[PDB]
């Protein structure tokens, strides 16, 4: 009860919070100071870097232990993936391009949107196929954002 | 019964109230059968 | 907008405007006859026949403003189960008192000592039922059987 | 929205962001191509339903803030299931007849407010939906005026 | 013994409730009428040839119990007080019987019928529900393919059972690619191609209005007319920087794929549920044991998960506290025997 | 210098995150303020330094 309460007054100040603030990770859990079961991993045959291993942890684990048995706070030591786009001056300048371009280039050839579908809610008397209508769908691979069109 | 009583995963109250149910009739049952009935047996039988 | 001669271009003129459903996905018809009713769910923990109950009591100020034709029905309903499940039990409860009476008359010819049985249970019963709300328990239809059984 | 959006858009940011529930069996989760998710989580028989449902549903407002505005804007819920109705109160007209949609808005604008908050209703539902002001496009006419739905 | 270990066992026993109810499930890509149509049937089935049994229906087109779709429709039934239903016959059992075989008969797609188990939704015996979880990155159709290895190898050979899927049909899908490059050079923007695209065939969320009192919302959508079939998606233009507008098949491109109307998703992960009822010789146990033995032999990547036990330990508790009791007023050990025949 | 979450991916099934940052050989050195320049509306580049 105590924790709903301390974060249910936070619900009260989250809409005052800087917008990359309210999208970043806001969280409420039971403080305990001090570890205990601290499963690390590593890798022996096929070597995948410390990032390598971090990920993969983070991604088929983590989100797992993060919930069972009354885990109060898990943690990650390292980083979970991330399309990581490092941009450099030079080029940028030489196309007359500033990151807030290849922002909203991204923001615009990487999201699904939704896209209604043959054979609407309210049909016209004698509709016989019903299909629904796919849209833009988030990239997937590194190549693809690579091929973005600033 | 109250062994069995020793309910459990989803059978629980299912099993637990039938025996406990009986279980405290029975107690009841006996202490009337110890208070009442003696009573009222001696009070008036004949 | 506005086209060059000053001619508006309402809204009315691009789409048909209507007052119309939110969403057209499902449609209920009673009986073959159009129709919308309200297909409540209990909440985990609920009293069910307690909410039931007031679902009729809530919904019964509802009635008394309706518009002409706008009329009421219950399908699948389940009230008449758990009212029909007490008295039938209830009614087992009985005529278990009057049959061990009969078998007791038929061996204790004295008609006072076929007395103390018959006023034996009832106290004890009562005791039970006093004891499961001791215990949180309520009339259930296993709560009401072990009564039966333990008669 | 599809099947696909809804289940990586809507869906998985909520999974993830759902973790750290005191009490826990499992968590299934079902993107149906109507653009609607629909997660649930069951707790040890015996978890308190109320202080249950506060914790699976506060973690969701540190979701919410990544969720498709069209989304966030639209009906979010966190209730008590029961898969199973009971009382199922259906209404029809007799005298001053009115469509199947006349009686659906009526029963869920002076009765549905009122039992979706009436003894402790874990869920009501309506069958049928409230009215709306629809405004039903038409291509040729947006274009012979040269105009968008925007 | 024998008639102690030959004697099948049962949670609790399914009765007539005096109101039972039928679910319809028409194919792939079925629409609001033809689903209406199956139900049609199925409301009167117990409005002519039921009379004496039905008391009311109420059809649902659209609400299905698997989820949302013009595919599914629910039907709740609700016969007349168990009074005017004398023969055996007029009980939920009966009356749920021979309607069951009615629909499968004179019906093109799936339509049932169940007693409501009065005892819990979950916990049947006799009965499983697993589950085929995607523990790998494998993808959906990995995932999906191994699903029917699986139900396939069971019933390849079934002392037997009884497996099917929860409801994924996988049905086609209308792609629409949108050609950033060319919209970015015929002078549209892509927010605009979507939003119409968007608020056109799937509608949009608006504004507010209020409505003889209360608040209701106003949505933006298309007649049917110009949005059922895909050679419609032509009579959508959109506008353009040089002020003029854009035929939509100028930056568009379409092809029909194969995707799944429900993504199930179990723990976090891809999963699918496969509901199967224990063999009509052995039992849950020896089932999915036998169930186990088999999901274990797809392909790497693919996991699975999902009276009373209590009795053998809860009668223990019992031999131990009545001869006990048996002692606490029969001191002897001897009494203590006695009564245990 | 300090990056942005900007939108979603998916990858290899679990969605994860976007981020648009820069090498680091371009942003070790206060000196390395200057390598970038800002658009204007006279669409043209403008020395940060400026």
């Amino acid at each position: 009860i105590a924790q709903v309460q301390v974060q249910n007054k936070l619900q009260l100040a989250m809409p005052l919070l800087p917008q990359e603030v309210q999208q970043q990770g806001v969280s409420v859990e039971k403080s305990s100071s001090s570890f205990l079961m601290v499963v690390g991993v590593i890798n022996t045959d096929g070597t995948m870097t410390q990032e390598d291993i971090s990920d993969y942890v983070a991604a088929n684990m983590k989100d797992a232990i993060s919930r069972t048995s009354g885990v109060g706070d898990v943690q990650l030591f390292g980083s979970q993936y991330a399309m990581r786009i490092w941009m450099n001056p030079n080029e940028l300048n030489k196309f007359q391009l500033t990151p807030v371009d290849v922002i909203t280039a991204i923001k615009a050839q990487n999201a699904q949107v939704a896209a209604g579908q043959l054979g609407g809610t309210p049909p016209v008397k004698g509709q016989q196929l019903n299909a629904s209508i796919i849209a833009q769908t988030r990239l997937t691979s590194t190549e693809e954002f690579g091929k973005i069109l600033l | 019964f109250v062994p069995m009583a020793f309910f459990g995963g989803s059978t629980g109250a299912i099993y637990r109230q039938f025996s406990i149910t009986i279980v405290s009739a029975m107690a009841l049952s006996v202490l009337v059968a110890l208070i009442l009935t003696p009573a009222l047996c001696a009070t008036m039988l004949k | 907008k506005v086209n060059q001669d000053g001619s508006r271009v309402l809204l009315r003129d691009v789409a048909k405007i209507e007052l119309g459903g939110e969403n057209y996905d499902i449609i209920a018809e009673f009986n073959g006859q159009p129709a919308s009713g309200l297909g409540i769910k209990l909440a985990t923990g609920a009293n069910a026949l307690d909410t039931a109950a007031a679902i009729r009591a809530e919904l019964a100020k509802m009635e008394p403003f309706f518009p002409s034709g706008l009329k009421i029905v219950y399908p699948y309903d389940t009230t008449p189960f758990v009212k029909i499940s007490i008295h039938e039990v209830v009614k087992t409860l009985v005529e278990a008192i009057i049959l061990v009476f009969l078998v007791m008359y038929l061996f204790l010819q004295n008609f006072r000592a076929t007395l103390i049985p018959t006023i034996a249970v009832p106290v004890v019963l009562l005791g039970t039922f006093a004891v499961l709300a001791a215990f949180g328990f309520s009339i259930n239809t296993l709560t009401m059987f072990g009564m039966v059984l333990a008669i | 929205a599809d099947a696909k959006t809804v289940q990586d858009t809507v869906t998985q940011v909520i999974e993830q962001n759902m973790n750290g529930i005191d009490n826990l069996m499992y968590m299934s989760s079902n993107s149906d191509s109507t653009g609607t998710v629909q997660i649930t989580l069951t707790f040890e028989s015996g978890t308190d339903a109320d202080i249950a449902q506060v914790q699976v549903q506060n973690k969701l407002q540190l979701a919410m803030p990544l969720l498709p505005q069209e989304v966030q804007q639209q009906g979010v819920s966190v209730e008590k299931s029961s898969s199973s109705f009971l009382m199922v109160v259906g209404v029809i007209n007799t005298d001053g007849t009115m469509t199947q949609e006349d009686i659906s808005d009526y029963v869920a604008a002076n009765m549905k407010d009122a039992i979706s908050r009436t003894s402790g209703v874990g869920d009501v539902q309506l069958f049928g939906s409230q009215y709306a002001m629809r405004i039903w496009m038409n291509p040729n006419e947006l274009n012979k005026f040269q105009l968008t739905p925007v | 013994a024998y008639l102690f270990v030959r004697l099948p066992s049962s949670f609790l026993p399914d009765e007539d409730q005096g109101v039972f109810m039928t679910m319809v499930q028409l194919p792939a890509g079925a629409t609001q009428e033809r689903t209406q149509k199956v139900l049609n049937e199925v409301t009167h089935y117990y409005l002519t040839k039921e009379k004496n049994n039905v008391e009311s229906v109420f059809a649902v087109n659209g609400f299905g119990f698997a989820g949302r779709g013009q595919n599914t429709g629910i039907a709740f039934v609700s016969l007349k007080d168990w009074a005017d239903r004398p023969g055996e016959e007029n009980k939920v059992e009966a009356i749920t019987m021979r309607a069951t075989r009615a629909f499968s008969q004179i019906k093109d797609a799936m339509v049932f019928a169940f007693n409501l188990p009065a005892i819990v939704e979950l916990g049947t015996a006799t009965g499983f529900d697993f589950e085929l979880i995607d523990q790998a990155g494998l993808g959906h159709e990995k995932l999906t393919q191994a699903r029917n290895q699986l139900l396939a190898e069971a019933a390849k050979h079934p002392m037997l059972t009884s497996v099917r899927p929860n409801g994924l049909e996988d049905t086609p899908q209308f792609k629409i690619d949108i050609d950033q490059e060319k919209a970015q050079a015929l002078g549209v923007s892509i927010n605009d191609i979507n939003t119409t695209l968007g608020a056109a065939w799937g509608g949009s969320y608006v504004n507010d209005f209020i409505d003889r009192g209360r608040v209701k919302k106003v949505y933006v959508m298309s007649e049917a007319k110009y949005r059922m079939l895909p050679d419609d998606i032509g009579d959508w233009y959109v506008r353009a920087a040089d002020g003029q507008m854009v035929p939509f098949s100028a930056f568009s491109s379409s092809r029909w794929e194969y995707g799944s109307p429900r993504l199930e998703r179990y723990n976090g992960l891809p999963s699918m549920e496969i509901l199967g009822q224990a063999a009509p010789g052995k039992s849950t146990g020896e089932a999915m044991e036998l169930m186990e033995q088999l999901a274990s032999k797809l392909p790497t990547g693919v996991g699975y998960d999902w009276s009373g036990n209590q009795a053998p330990s809860l009668y223990a508790i019992s031999l131990i506290v009545v001869f006990l009791c048996l002692a606490a007023l029969y001191e002897s050990w001897s009494i203590p025997f006695s009564v245990m025949l």
